[PDB]
Order: C-alpha cells, then sequence, then structure tokens
C-alpha cells in the first residue's frame, strides 16, 4: 500500500487468503504378455538347452 | 540269465543343433561330427546318433 493524502480515501486490505484446488489428471498405460511367455517364465522345466 | 540295459539311453541336442533347430526347423544329430569329418577330408563316420 501506499500512504496517502489524508482527504484522498483508501482500504486497510493487509492480507488476503486465496485457495488453490489440485487438479486431477490420471494416466494409465497397457502391456501384455502370452500364455506362452507366461509358462516358460513360471514353469521352467529342468528339460534341455 | 541275459544281461539287459539298466536305463533308458540319453539324447541330448548340441548348442549347434539349437541353432539350426531355431534358424532352419530342423536337426542333424551329431552335427560337430559331421563337421569335423567334413573338413578333415574323411568320408566314415564310426557310428550314428
Amino acid at each position: 500500500r501506499v500512504a496517502s493524502g489524508a482527504g484522498l480515501p483508501t482500504s486497510r486490505q493487509t492480507t488476503i487468503m486465496v485457495t488453490k484446488y489440485s487438479e486431477k489428471s490420471p494416466i494409465t498405460i497397457p502391456f501384455e504378455l502370452s500364455a506362452a511367455c507366461l509358462t516358460y517364465l513360471r514353469e521352467t522345466f529342468e528339460g534341455t538347452i | 540269465t541275459v544281461s539287459a540295459p539298466a536305463t533308458y539311453g540319453n539324447f541330448v541336442l548340441s548348442p549347434e543343433n539349437a541353432v539350426t533347430a531355431i534358424s532352419y526347423h530342423s536337426i542333424l544329430a551329431d552335427f560337430n561330427s559331421y563337421k569335423a569329418h567334413l573338413t578333415s577330408g574323411q568320408p566314415h563316420l564310426p557310428n550314428d546318433s
């Protein structure tokens, strides 16, 4: 604020309080695995080379 | 009383057989013996796979 001449009006604003709300925006992405991939990953046959 | 084999024999793919199975969809058993005879110039293998 600027202190002014006694005849000019003015205001008493020292502070004001303002609230901001968070804006939500989720993201997503898929990835896919085949049943054969899961079989060979999980069920490790002793088997061969 | 006759003498009989006590267990099943084991047939194993060599790593060259892995490469050629993946690439050419085919196997040549005893790949390395064919290889060594072919480079040495010798026409007869001692036995089969």
